[PDB]
């Protein structure tokens, strides 16, 4: 019955409810992909469970799981291959938790111009959660790590409907595997993994796109090669250049696989048209990175032409939505407000918009007109 | 017992139109995923952008369509959305 439009052409989509989740803007449903309504991200830090975007691949997603049945198999080139239960998973190996972002490599895809292909998404693709579960440094050490290994395969319950489509199986390096930050996780904000946010368990990769979180973890290979697999080799590649981008309606010459974030805010408290009092109006919203630490949020409230700085609200952890506030003197009128992140090694957000065939990494400083009265 | 999830129905459907190919899609484009795929493309992109959507659905994800229903599907979508 309810329907949204998202500010971009053809944006009308369905509010759809799902189980253990509220109405959420629905973008497909076979296989489910879900995007969180934007006024989410000015309720808290911290993504409740109920709003977490869902993003999937394949039709063919698991919807009966016995945990107790549930193993994770590590195999390859270790010494000596595991099948884990979840209860090993949780009494066996000591737990780590961290705050951190989940981002879609097209998060902001319907933005991108001129427009592309793929998942039209606002910017309703991200999330925070605080994330508990057990280091991949631990599990891959028990089973032994051989010399000359390379890289770390997953994959997950879900196939796809007609086998000749490629399984959805994703790469790491293994320094990045064995880092002790990339964690098996089997509790998003203190409670078992909502089913669509892989339940029983997930992988989960600090300060990169979404891809790699694969969800419905059951197979993970240590591997003396580079992986090959579609959905590292074809899909999810970016322009192998600083700006990860080429000109409109080019493909790039050389590419490589998509990884980290880069620096992204928004202001949380208001949206395009929305009005506020003359005199000192205060601003709030979040900015985050690939993990190296926001260091400053500038705010503009002239189309950029001056800024003013943000105040930071005390961090969750690196790799987590940063809260920022700032309070400005508008004038009465229309103002364009803008706000603009740097993380500590220098990382910015570009005031034009770029652009990729992928429409994958969009980061341009954000802009909202309000109305002060 | 082992936990379960239910989807809500599916309700995804293309957009009727009197060129053969709406009926070609309708019976070649729902088999792997929901038509919404479809629907929530970004409008009046045309007919290379189409004729490409259809040609990689064939080549790289193995959709088994004949080349005289991979042009009315192209064709359909290409005027239609
Ligand atoms: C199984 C062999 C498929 C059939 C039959 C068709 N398509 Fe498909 N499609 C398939 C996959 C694995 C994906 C990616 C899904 C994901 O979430 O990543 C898609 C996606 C699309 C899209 C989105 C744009 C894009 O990613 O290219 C569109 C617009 C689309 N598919 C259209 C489409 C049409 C027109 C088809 C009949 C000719 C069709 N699909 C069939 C796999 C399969
Ligand atoms: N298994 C699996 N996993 C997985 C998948 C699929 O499909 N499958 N997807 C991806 C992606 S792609 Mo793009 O880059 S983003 C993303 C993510 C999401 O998450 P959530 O759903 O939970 O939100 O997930 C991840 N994981």
């Amino acid at each position: 019955a309810d329907t949204v439009t998202l500010p971009f052409a053809n944006g009308e989509r369905p509010l759809v409810m799902y189980p253990g989740k509220r109405p959420l803007i629905g973008l497909t449903a076979r296989p489910p992909q879900l995007e969180t309504p934007f006024s989410v991200f000015d309720e808290g830090l911290i993504t409740p469970n109920d709003a977490f975007f869902v993003r999937y691949h394949l039709a063919g997603i698991p919807l009966e799981i016995d945990p107790d049945a549930f193993r994770l198999e590590i195999k390859g080139k270790v010494g000596t291959p595991l099948s884990l239960s979840l209860q090993d998973l949780k009494n066996d190996f000591p737990a780590s938790e961290v705050v951190a972002v989940n981002q879609c490599s097209g998060n902001s895809r319907g933005f991108v111009e001129p427009r592309v292909g793929g998942g039209q998404l606002a910017n309703g693709a991200m999330g925070n959660a605080r994330w508990r579960g057990v280091p991949l440094k631990a599990v891959l050490e028990k089973a032994g790590v051989q010399a000359g290994a390379k890289q770390v395969t997953f994959g997950g319950l879900d196939g796809p409907v007609i086998p000749e489509t490629p399984d959805f199986v994703k790469a790491l390096s293994i320094d990045h595997a064995t880092d002790g930050e990339v964690m098996l996780a089997y509790s998003m904000n203190g409670a078992d993994l909502p089913w669509l946010n892989g339940y029983p368990l997930r992988l989960v990769v600090p300060g990169y796109y979404g891809t790699y979180w694969v969800k419905h973890l059951n197979e993970i290979t240590v591997i003396d090669k580079e992986f090959d697999g579609f959905w590292m080799k074809t899909a999810f590649r970016i322009p192998d250049n600083a700006c990860a981008c080429t000109e409109p309606g080019k493909a790039p010459t050389a590419t490589i696989p998509i990884n980290r974030f880069d620096v992204r805010s928004f202001i949380t408290n208001v949206e395009n048209g929305a009005s506020v009092k003359a005199g000192e109006v205060p601003l709030r919203g979040i900015a985050f990175d690939g993990g190296y630490g926001i260091t400053q949020v500038s705010v503009s409230a002239d189309a950029g032409k001056s800024w003013t700085n943000a105040t930071l609200d005390p961090g969750l952890g690196k790799y987590s939505f940063r809260g920022w506030k700032a309070v400005l003197p508008l004038t009465k009128g229309d103002h364009v407000l803008m706000c603009r992140a740097t993380n500590a090694r220098g990382e910015t957000q570009p005031m034009q918009a770029t652009w990729n065939p992928a429409g994958y990494m969009r980061n341009v400083v954000e802009a909202t007109r309000v109305i002060a009265a | 017992a082992p936990l379960t999830y239910e989807l809500p129905d599916e309700t995804a459907q293309l957009k009727p139109a009197p060129q053969p190919g709406f009926e070609a899609a309708q019976n070649n484009c729902a088999a792997c995923h929901s038509v919404d795929y479809i629907n929530t493309q970004p409008p009046g992109k045309g007919q290379a952008f189409w004729d490409a959507e259809v040609q990689k659905m064939i080549k790289v994800y193995h959709a088994p369509v004949d080349e005289a229903d991979a042009k009315a599907i192209a064709d359909y979508l290409a005027k239609t959305y």
